[PDB]
């Protein structure tokens, strides 16, 4: 006879909720992973310095002269950054993340431009020689879509 | 319609924060006491415009 | 005989918003603390760059180098924003806020990561020794239940 | 009555926070439709329990 | 008769974003500036010592001593930069920039200030004489709102 | 970028239309840049399922602006056009706020 004003403005706030639902949890994961990335770099400082100084580059946290443990540099959805090879690649916590790049994965590497060197940022990268990293294809990547424009790198960026 | 609209909290009501359809419902027995009470009018309305041999229809 | 669609209607719409009346107030007051945690960073960078460059917490908004004087960082839902010890704590006004948060506060402080320092935000503590908090339990508190997820943080968070 | 006070921000009320002579004046509208209500179903029950001899009246 | 709260919070968005473009897009460009502008220094060093060292400006980047090719010294939004007479000129990529700043850029010179030199940072200019310059108007300089105010010099700047 | 998103993956949205489908909605498809939302053929009014509309933007040059309205196509960066076929929501079931028309600016 009357009551559908409540009714029908309590059911569109419901599927409010369900189309804010998926823009607040890609803006977020989107939001976890820019910290990653801030994690990653400040980082580049020492190993920048490192192969400037010895034209090698940093094997190891400890070599690059950053806290000798990995899971030292971590944060909120930063499991941990580990510099390998120069390559400093961070981890994605498993706790306070989205849900699809948990336990993911991001590289910053550089290349010798010959009297400094650009970084780079994007998927998970393997060092080969002191100029040369590859894709690490393994499954763990953050997934495109939650990566920012300045970081799409790809392992043969120049 | 009348003594039941004079405002909320009366016998058998409910307050008007319910969802409206639950409300509705429970007042279904409202509703159909009223719609009892047309079919009643409406059948005096219509119709009007043991001893065995008491019961035999007589002239 | 008739007239229930233009009452129960108006009783409708009159039951919506005392459903909607709870969610604009909490959603109302969760906004008036994410504030009250605006006001008090910003004012990490004070503090951050107090305690790097001399190894011990700022004793106030002065030694910190901000509005000496704790009601010149207020706001409209802040009343104020003093740092006590490198611990900077922000207090709710008493007009234009909710109800159960008015006059309340949050606190954030650091911890020394040796060669940096790592912030929390949280309810109210207070600095023991340069390496040390403890919740400055009072009574005046924000609940946790209008604090972000990024401001959960415990008197021994590491 | 009783439809008139569900609520406020009917047709025709006012707010409740103006001065109570100013509402209940302007209302006189619907407080003379009523008295109006209660004239006709009082009239009801009151009344309700040239040719010359034309004019008288027969049995 | 009821769902209005689900298409106005959808709609609200859709105008916050359309109310949130030209803030992020003059940001956005401002900040892409903010770096043809770092790539553009650091090239200073280069074309001041050339100067003192010999009294006559760097014709040319090899003369400077550096990467001999203008497109060597690009970036992410700068498409290159150029040192012509001691005039350090850098300019906007095409591609991954604003979209009035492109393919636009800005200069930096120097002036003997005897002994050493000082200098200047704005719109594009030309060399005249070893201690005058001149606006290149010609069109594709940077408008003056993506400049930073640290960048605002005139060509007749002392 | 400068470039519009060419399809839902590349916007970095649900790879799959269908997955960003409701009550009413059997889907949403970005399709360079418009994003398109189909209405179901359950749980709807009659003369609208299986019909939809249209989400395109326009370069403002640093910032872009929004439109809503009867589905459209895009055919340059910085313009689009009726999606002409006869699945459009009819405009009478379209909000005041998205009645926009394939060259609004």
């Amino acid at each position: 006879f009357t009551l559908i004003e409540l009714m029908i403005v309590i059911a569109i706030v419901g599927i409010l909720a369900a189309v804010a639902l998926p823009a607040y949890q890609d803006y977020t994961a989107r939001a976890q992973v820019s910290e990653a990335i801030l994690l990653a770099e400040g980082q580049k400082s020492a190993v920048t310095e490192y192969y400037l100084n010895h034209g090698k580059w940093p094997e190891n946290n400890t070599s690059a002269g950053v806290a000798s443990s990995p899971t030292d540099i971590k944060g909120k959805y930063v499991k941990e950054v580990e510099v390998k090879n120069g390559v400093v690649t961070a981890t994605m916590l498993s706790s306070g993340v989205n849900n699809e790049i948990k336990g993911k994965k991001l590289s910053l590497w550089a290349r010798r431009e010959n009297g400094s060197v650009k970084w780079f940022c994007g998927q998970p990268v393997t060092r080969t020689d002191d100029d040369t990293v590859a894709d690490a294809k393994d499954g763990k990547e953050i997934d495109t879509k939650h990566l920012p424009s300045t970081c799409r790198d790809n392992f043969d960026a120049k | 319609k009348m003594f039941a609209d004079f405002g909320s909290e009366l016998p058998g009501p409910t307050q008007m924060i319910v969802n409206f359809s639950h409300m509705a419902q429970e007042y279904f027995f409202h509703v159909a006491g009223s719609i009892v009470a047309v079919v009643m009018s409406f059948t005096w309305s219509y119709r009007q415009p043991l001893f065995m041999p008491v019961f035999g229809p007589v002239l």
